[PDB]
């Protein structure tokens, strides 16, 4: 049996079935296209009920060069992706077939892309304290092991550095397997990042999935979806500690919005899609560490304009336990790591589980940094002379500290010729406990730009 | 705490295998009277003694 | 049936298999129906 | 068929975009005033298509591909259809060649490389076609030398400008030269949206031929926003539901498709390459107009200028605080990232 | 007391194998009992007559009313013109 | 094998009790679903909020009606539902089985146990839809209900019955003051007569499930999981649990005042159910309004939150006091739900981001939290010792504003700066650390009569700790006093200065000066 | 005669006629409910004609177990409310019922709740000096008679006392008696104001209207115009000058807004209804003096979001004339009246 197109408009095709062959919501349907030039198959999933044996559905190939009356069949079945050992060191896409080799993994068990979030009775604090080499992150928002990690900003900020920074300095240390999964970005990234992990050892421990921009937005939708499974495989039957880094997050949400403005939903407030953190949430509660597994996720979302009071992002928010983001006025001053402390938090920073010094380093920092932005525009108008001794000394102080905080790192070798530094955590802490004592005001502006370490501070000023 | 701790898993490591104890010989007289019990309830389903 | 509603009933019959036997009937939006899986998929259910 | 060209009894031609059940919706692309009820319509079996050659050097043609101010025709070896598809990641190869360009700024703080996208904003009355003309003059003293390995063909796309400014750049472009080497592309106002609207497209493939064959391209979109307000217009029209500031909800795809194929091939598929400078205006230098914000998420670098940087005395007046370039300093020379190294941060200070 | 808690938990997990045993035994033991022993065509029809019985011995219902409201009263106006003209037709008429 | 002799005998008396009945029901069929909401067409007669059933197992409520259509939500799993299935009209008006057996558990918001202990036992089922208690069967408030923390009661008093406001910025503390209220009470449970015990109960909306285990370990650790239960409502679950969730602890709650017991409703957040509410009502195509919001949104609020009120000796004297919270982004207050929600109740409590920047840890704003109650919910030594510090406060940060580049000032003047400087780094206090009456009123006095006028500012709070500490070794007359007369004596006064005195004599921070 | 519902959403209701028997607009309808634990008749406006025999309505319950072809009824009149001298010795709603005790019923007249301003020839043409005894109150802001006087104020700064003294004074010097209709009032405060008013000795004088939130919006709309029309038949029958309170007017135009977007309209204007003056004036029009008898009002407004050119207030400004302070400073000085003179002013 099978059934016929009726309509077909941009994405979204509908299609007929005859008495007592309707499939259920979420079945894969093949259709064919046929041309001299443009010959493919084109790839359809069920997406609701019109009734009258009428099923409304979207396609994950373009649907340029199709013609009415064209038969569509059914598989009775849901999407798969081929798993297991094999899969690693290739490139697929999101139908999984493999982009390096056009006949390779064909034999693997499959599995259902649509899954279940696990019980609530099975539910496990995490707190550890992971400690990376950066001054700011180790200092202001400490990481968790097993946790949720995110970033924040808009765009041309550096986030993407950030994250192959991190990686490179992470899974060099690391025993588990990674899953890395690109939802949004140019092809050009993709490609670098594949000669990179190439031009080490480590592409054969690792598993690459992603899909571009100019894809419909049927294939966009479900890459993220893909790798979950992938990962949620590896972890449930190996026992073993994974890693899972995720590009973006708002294109799906975009590409949801795009879709439902054609499906027939009425809009919502800022032409948002109804029902958008239902999915959200949904698909947020995939990831999490068990008792026995434990799996650390790190994430990188947009904003748009640099907007906070946007719903995507609010709604976002309230998923993450360790948040870092990012501020487009201290990139503009110069400081390239460009991390605002006066916003970011984290959920671990507290002495009950922290050393008392590190609380007090942290508050007086704090304190000091909020002063300064609070007598900013009277600076600005009435200048520094107008301001008592108490005020000049901590406005000097908040400069030293705001030069301090910059750092250089190796993924910079491309800009810019200086090479990498890194510092431990005591280190940091003592030189922060030294600055905020008062007893390094005597070095000049430049100074204190670019440091990696205290002997690094040293030799320059003796280099002035 | 940490050692009354210890000592409490221990304990539970304990009633892991004495239920699984239990359990061996309950299910090797489950069957018992289970036809009984089957043939009751089709007489109750079809309304007449079986 | 015509104890049951005041008014004649006819009668159309459809042979069905599914069941294993029993009795059921429609009249519109009423329905009767005593049928062995029915009841045996219900006392399943309830078991715990 | 889906986006199947029709004839029409006048000479004009159509394009189907939605089938319904009963009806087809099509939209005009020439003269509309002779369209009545009653017309005949046939099907041409062939999707839109553009010829292509290489005798289109050094002459003007409309979208479709047919002279209007030039002498004669066209001689075109082959036709090929709008719609393809982009290479993939496993086709494609780094970036190491630099692409020259005359003002010292460009170079000195962002540089422009073969297979690299550079979108350039501001307001009006800021300077912003002298660039790329400029861009244009200077190819001439490499294109000197007949070596395929150091040989730029450019194109020029004008959308929705009065007919006197394009005189004007083809007169600035004969007095400079390089009329021999470049071909110009020409949707004036006057003409109906489809033209509008299918211009760049056709750009695109005309491009992508000799990109194919190993030559190195140039492209340069002088207006984005007249497209996009076409689209709109075509389908608040079409009776299509609308969306935020009464945009159809897709329009970001749409410039999507257009700049993901340029890029630059691998070594076994030759040594073509491909570049883009899109413009893109905007009122009041304010970015929170979604627009800017959709177009700058998929570029590699972007040049901000500003009236007040303008008036004050700087003539490129660009802003180093915010333009960036995400190659880096790759694509320049050794010698110059020697020389010059970490001088916006010193501006910036 | 909590592990004693988990001792009430283990006894929970005694009653979860209970429940499974007591499913697959009732399902497969019931269902081959009932598709095995009464499934000769001579028991078929003594089942109906039980189920008559039923239908005997039930309360008695009342039952009553078996597009538009303008639409219903024109038809049922041309219903009855027709009754009322149709009092002469022949065989054929 | 007495467990399995006891296994065995249950199933046997289930088994040979199995019994079913022949009854006729009208039936209807599904056209078409999808998108969470499904139309169901052939039923005759059904009262508005039916609770479903559908042949898989899962479960559905009616909302819209229609001359040949019915409009129906899907709670439960939902990739089951396709055509051809067939309803069965059941029962009538869904209600909530509520009991005691609830106590130290957390239940789904339809009534299951979705915890792993086992199954729990039922008392009474009674409808969400009930009408509030009318005008003439309320009493006035007057009941010191206590909060353990020093601003709150300090500032603003809270009573039996009264309905208290938070609204908090991102990243505030509302939590944790939450937190701290809930386990206060521990000491009150220990007494025998239920005179002071309280029965407490708390609702989560659309949150990740580690910090429900978060909290309810925190709890657990605090000792005072004995006498409280949890509802909760994770973002996993669909629209329907986030939208009934707090009308399933509204009617847990209420049977419990009903009888004579007072309670303590929390809602963790109310946006969540307003989104919810909102998607549903656009899904179901109604017309919508200003913010995409349909226009009964507001009297949806004015159902649930007025429940709680003081009830007359006539009905036994129960009570009920609710804390609802909101989220206020970008320091907005112009924004519709904020704006509905402060003018249905009295009350407000802002928690502004600046002040927990630096300084104040519970970062309450003073120039605007007010309270209509007053001073008739306060105790009246408190009351006495307060001295009306509010405008003592406001016109040191009036003044203090000035003087910070004043060094030539008014003798009364610089002493009132310091006066009020000194309140305001006495009022700070860490978290987990509630404060029982007696030592907030001992603190407040003080901090009132300018004995500690000559500590240094930098450490005052440590001196403080200490002082209550050895006041709590070496004597206890005081607190006794306190406790039993609820008023300050001048004896008991000359004490406490000698105390303080003899104290202060002995006590060093660094180049300190005991002075008269 | 009988009419059965067709369509049931949110509170509104549809409802079909047969051909003769087509109601006009604003009438009433009664309905019933079967189900034992949730008893109760229902009441309903008619306030369109959908053509084709159809009415929709809005319903002054809440809606829950309604099913469909139940029987609809006519009663054939307006929304009635009951007047006598029996009227301000107890408590109750727009409805009429007494709260306290169902003792009261039809003895009374009852008059429609819908009437029309006074017309144009029969208006005062002259203004009228108002004394009152307070000094202060007198010399810097008097009041005109028959005008409306708007009053700024929070609580613990007099509001309540204030209030009771004005009640009393025109009780006791002029005689008449004066009416309280508080609109969207929470419980407790009715409660409190109910207990107070007892104590005072001044119940007995005043009639007591209450619009309770947990009610749909009809009741929040209509309780003003019930209130309004039992002091004109005060006015018009006994001859005795009446005094009216309203709580608020914010919450007036709320639910205003709210029925104008129920029943599926177009909002303009900031999200408020498009015809809001032609509501606000009919309502205001019912206050002035005539026929040598006086109807003075009081009211407390709320300005949204501290902007003073939005539309609500700017409409509300329109029929104003007197307009007082109250502060906390003034308070902390230590005087009764706690009026600021450099914040009030007068017209007259
Ligand atoms: N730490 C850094 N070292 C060197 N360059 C940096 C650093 N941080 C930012 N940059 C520069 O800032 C720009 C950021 O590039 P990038 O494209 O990664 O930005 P992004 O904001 O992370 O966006 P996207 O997700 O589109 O990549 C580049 O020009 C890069 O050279
Ligand atoms: N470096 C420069 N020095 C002096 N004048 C300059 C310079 N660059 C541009 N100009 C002048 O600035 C003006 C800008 O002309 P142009 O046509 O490029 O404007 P535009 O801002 O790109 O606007 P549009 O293309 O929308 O008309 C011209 O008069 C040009 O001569
Ligand atoms: N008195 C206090 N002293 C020190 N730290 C405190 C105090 N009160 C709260 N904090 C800290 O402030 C943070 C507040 O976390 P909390 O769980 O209360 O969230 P919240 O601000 O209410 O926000 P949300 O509910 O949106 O997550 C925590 O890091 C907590 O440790
Ligand atoms: N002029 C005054 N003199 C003495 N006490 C007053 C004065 N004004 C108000 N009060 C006291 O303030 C309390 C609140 O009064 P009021 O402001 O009228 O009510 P509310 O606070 O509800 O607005 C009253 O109990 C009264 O005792
Ligand atoms: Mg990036
Ligand atoms: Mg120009
Ligand atoms: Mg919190």
């Amino acid at each position: 049996t099978a059934g016929r197109v009726v309509r077909i408009t941009g994405p979204v095709v509908d299609v007929e079935f005859p008495r007592g062959s309707v499939p259920e919501l979420f079945n894969a349907l093949h259709a064919e296209i046929t041309f001299g030039a443009l010959a493919k198959t084109l790839t359809l999933e069920v997406a609701q009920h019109l009734g009258d044996s009428l099923v409304r559905c979207i396609s994950m190939q373009p649907t340029d060069g199709l013609v009415r009356g064209v038969e569509v069949t059914d598989t009775g079945a849901s999407i798969s992706v081929p798993v297991g050992d094999g899969v690693k060191g290739h490139v697929f896409n999101a139908l999984g077939d493999c982009l390096d080799d056009p006949g390779y993994g064909k034999d693997f068990e499959h599995w259902s892309i649509h899954r279940k979030p696990p019980a609530f009775s099975d539910l496990e604090p995490r707190t550890e304290m992971l400690e990376t080499g950066l001054k700011v992150v180790d200092l202001l928002t400490p990481y968790v092991r097993g946790g949720k990690i995110a970033l924040f900003g808009g765009a041309g900020v550096g986030k993407t550095v950030l994250i192959q920074e991190m990686i490179n300095r992470i899974a060099r240390n690391f025993g588990g397997t990674s899953v890395f999964a690109g939802v949004g970005e140019r092809t050009r990234e993709g490609n670098d990042l594949w000669v990179e992990l190439a031009d080490a050892n480590v592409l054969k421990d690792t598993a690459l999935v992603f899909g571009q921009m100019d894809e419909p937005p049927g294939t966009r939708m479900r890459v993220a979806l893909s790798a979950l499974t992938m990962a949620e495989f590896f972890r449930d039957e190996q026992g073993q500690d994974v890693l899972l880094f995720i590009d973006n997050i708002f294109r799906f949400t975009q590409a949801g919005s795009e879709v439902s403005t054609l499906l027939g939903r009425m809009p919502s407030a800022v032409g948002y899609q109804p029902t958008l953190a239902d999915e959200m949430g949904e698909l947020q509660e995939r990831i999490t560490s068990t008792r026995g597994r434990s799996i650390t996720s790190m994430q990188a979302v947009y904003v748009p304009a640099d907007d906070y009071t946007d719903p995507a992002p609010a709604t976002t928010f309230a998923h993450l336990d360790a948040t870092t983001e990012l501020s487009r006025a201290v990139f503009s001053k110069g400081i390239f790591p460009a991390v605002d402390p006066l916003a970011s938090s984290s959920t671990i920073l507290d002495p009950a589980i922290v050393g008392d010094e590190h609380y007090r380093v942290a508050q007086e920092v704090i304190r000091i940094l909020q002063r300064y932005k609070d007598l900013q525009d009277i600076i600005a108008i009435l200048g520094i002379d107008e301001l008592s001794e108490e005020d000049k000394q901590l406005v000097n102080r908040a400069r030293r500290i705001e030069r301090f905080l910059s750092q250089n790192m190796m993924a910079a070798e491309q800009f810019t010729g200086q090479p990498g530094s890194t510092v431990p955590l005591k280190e940091t802490i003592e030189a922060f406990d030294k600055l905020t004592k008062g007893e390094f005001d005597h070095l000049p502006e430049q100074a204190f730009f670019l440091i990696g370490g205290l002997d690094d501070l040293a030799k320059k000023a003796e280099s002035l | 705490r940490a050692q009354a701790s210890g000592e409490v898993a221990q304990t539970l490591t304990q009633a892991d295998q004495q239920l699984s104890a239990q359990g061996d010989q309950v299910r090797s007289g489950l069957e018992s009277s289970v036809d009984g019990l089957s043939a009751k309830l089709a007489s109750r389903i079809l309304g007449v003694d079986v | 049936l015509s104890r049951i509603y005041g008014r004649p009933v006819s009668v159309q019959l459809h042979v069905d298999p599914e069941l294993l036997g029993g009795l059921s009937i429609t009249v519109g939006d009423e329905v009767i129906d005593g049928s062995i899986a029915s009841r045996l998929a219900a006392a399943q259910t309830g078991l715990p | 068929m889906t986006q199947e060209l029709l004839e029409f009894p006048g000479g004009v031609l159509g394009v189907a975009l939605n089938l319904d059940e009963h009806s087809v919706g099509a939209v005009i692309l020439g003269e509309f005033e002779k369209i009545e009820e009653g017309q005949q319509v046939k099907r041409t079996g062939e999707v839109l298509s553009v010829p292509v050659g290489d005798a289109f050097l050094g002459r003007v043609v409309n979208p479709l591909g047919q002279p209007i101010d030039g002498q004669g025709d066209i001689a075109a070896e082959t036709r090929r259809a709008l719609e393809l598809q982009a290479p993939s990641v496993v086709q494609r190869q780094s970036v190491s060649e630099p692409l020259q360009t005359g003002i010292k700024a460009i170079d000195a703080m962002t540089p422009i490389g073969r297979g690299q996208r550079q979108l350039i904003i501001g307001d009006r009355k800021t300077g912003k076609t002298a660039v790329c003309v400029d861009t244009i003059l200077n190819q001439r003293e490499a294109w000197l030398t007949g070596d395929p390995k150091q040989q730029v063909r450019c194109v020029y796309v004008a959308i929705g400008q009065k007919g006197t400014t394009i005189a004007s750049v083809k007169r600035a472009l004969e007095e400079g030269g390089a009329m021999e080497y470049t071909t110009i592309v020409a949707a004036p106002a006057s003409d109906a949206a489809g033209f509008k609207w299918l211009a760049p497209y056709t750009g695109s493939a005309i491009g992508q031929h000799w990109m194919y064959n190993g030559k190195h391209v140039l492209i340069v979109f002088d207006d984005l926003s007249k497209q996009a307000d076409a689209y709109r217009a075509i389908s608040l029209l079409l009776r299509r539901p609308p969306g935020r500031e009464a945009f159809p909800g897709d329009v970001f795809y749409l410039h999507s498709r257009l700049l993901e194929r340029c890029a630059k091939l691998s070594d076994e598929l030759g040594g073509g390459s491909m570049t883009g400078l899109p413009i893109i205006e905007t009122k009041a230098n304010d970015i929170s107009a979604f627009i800017p914000t959709n177009v700058i998420s998929i570029t590699d670098g972007q040049c901000f200028l500003e009236s007040d940087l303008f008036n004050q005395g700087v003539r490129p007046a660009i802003n180093v605080g915010v333009s960036v370039s995400r190659v880096g300093g790759a694509a320049q020379i050794k010698a110059m990232k020697e020389v010059a190294g970490s001088l916006r941060l010193d501006l910036s200070q | 007391a909590q592990g004693a808690q988990q001792i009430q938990l283990m006894r929970q997990q005694l009653i979860r194998q209970l429940r499974t045993g007591l499913g697959a035994e009732a399902v497969n033991k019931a269902a081959e009992i009932v598709r095995a022993h009464v499934a000769d065509p001579q028991a078929q029809s003594a089942t109906v007559d039980r189920f008559l019985s039923e239908l005997e011995q039930m309360a008695p219902s009342s039952v009553v009313i078996d597009l538009r409201a303008a639409s219903r009263q024109s038809l049922a106006a041309l219903v009855e013109k027709f009754d009322s003209v149709a009092g002469g037709l022949d065989a054929d008429g | 094998t007495i467990s399995a002799a006891d296994i065995e005998g249950a199933i046997e008396d289930y088994v040979s009790s199995f019994s079913a009945d022949t009854e006729r029901e009208e039936i209807g069929t599904v056209i078409d679903a999808g998108d969470g909401i499904a139309h169901v067409e052939g039923l005759p007669s059904v009262m508005t909020q039916e609770l479903l059933e559908f042949p898989g197992g899962v479960l559905g409520v009616a909302l819209n009606l229609d001359e040949h259509s019915v409009g129906a939500v899907i709670l439960g799993e939902f990739e089951k539902i396709e055509e051809g299935q067939q309803v069965k009209r059941t029962g009538e008006v869904l209600s909530v089985p509520v009991g005691d057996a609830f106590l130290g558990r957390v239940v789904n918001p339809l009534g299951q146990p979705i915890d792993g202990q086992g199954d729990i036992a039922a008392e009474t089922r009674r409808a969400l839809e009930l009408q509030a208690p009318s005008v003439v069967q309320r009493q006035s408030v007057s009941e010191p209900l206590q909060t353990g923390i020093k601003a709150i009661d300090a500032m603003t008093p809270i009573g039996r019955g009264q309905r208290q406001l938070i609204i908090g910025d991102r990243k505030t503390g509302k939590t944790a003051v939450c937190v701290d209220t809930i386990l206060n009470q521990r000491e009150a449970w220990l007494t025998g007569d239920p005179k002071q015990q309280v029965r407490c109960v708390y609702v989560a909306i659309g949150q990740k499930g580690t910090t429900i285990a978060s909290v309810k370990r925190a709890l657990e650790e605090g000792g005072a999981m004995e006498y409280t239960t949890i509802v909760a409502a994770p973002a996993s679950d669909a629209a329907g649990f986030k939208w009934l969730a707090p009308y399933t602890g509204s009617a847990i709650g209420q049977h419990w005042m009903y009888n004579g017991k007072h309670v303590l409703i929390v809602f963790d957040d109310l946006s969540k159910q307003a989104d919810a509410y909102r998607a549903i009502s656009l899904l179901l195509r109604r017309p919508p309004g200003r913010e995409a919001f349909p226009g009964d949104v507001f009297y949806l609020h004015s159902r649930l939150l007025e429940r709680c009120a003081k009830l007359s000796d006539e009905l036994g004297g129960g009570s009920m006091t609710g804390l609802p919270i909101i989220e206020t982004k970008a320091n907005d207050i112009s924004a519709f739900i904020p704006t509905n929600v402060i003018s249905i109740t009295d009350g407000q409590c802002f928690l502004e981001s600046d002040l927990f920047n630096q300084g104040v840890r519970p970062a309450i704003n003073v120039g605007v939290s007010v309270s209509r109650v007053g001073g008739a919910a306060q105790i009246k030594a408190m009351k006495e010792v307060a001295g009306s510090l509010r405008l003592d406060l406001s016109q040191y940060r009036e003044l203090e504003a000035f003087a910070a580049f004043a060094s030539d000032l008014d003798a009364a003047s610089k002493a009132q700066l310091d006066r009020g400087a000194r309140l305001v780094e006495l009022l700070k206090q860490p978290q987990y650390s509630p404060l029982a009456v007696e030592e907030q009123v001992v603190a407040i006095f003080l901090g009132t009569q300018g004995h500690l006028d000559s500590v240094p500012v930098e450490d005052v709070q440590r001196f403080e700790s200490e002082l209550l500490e050895h006041v709590k070794a070496s004597h206890s007359d005081i607190f006794d006093g306190i406790r039993e007369t609820k008023k300050l004596s001048e004896e008991a006064e000359e004490k406490l200065v000698s105390v303080i005195n003899e104290f202060k004599k002995g006590f060093q921070a660094s180049d300190g000066s005991s002075v008269v």
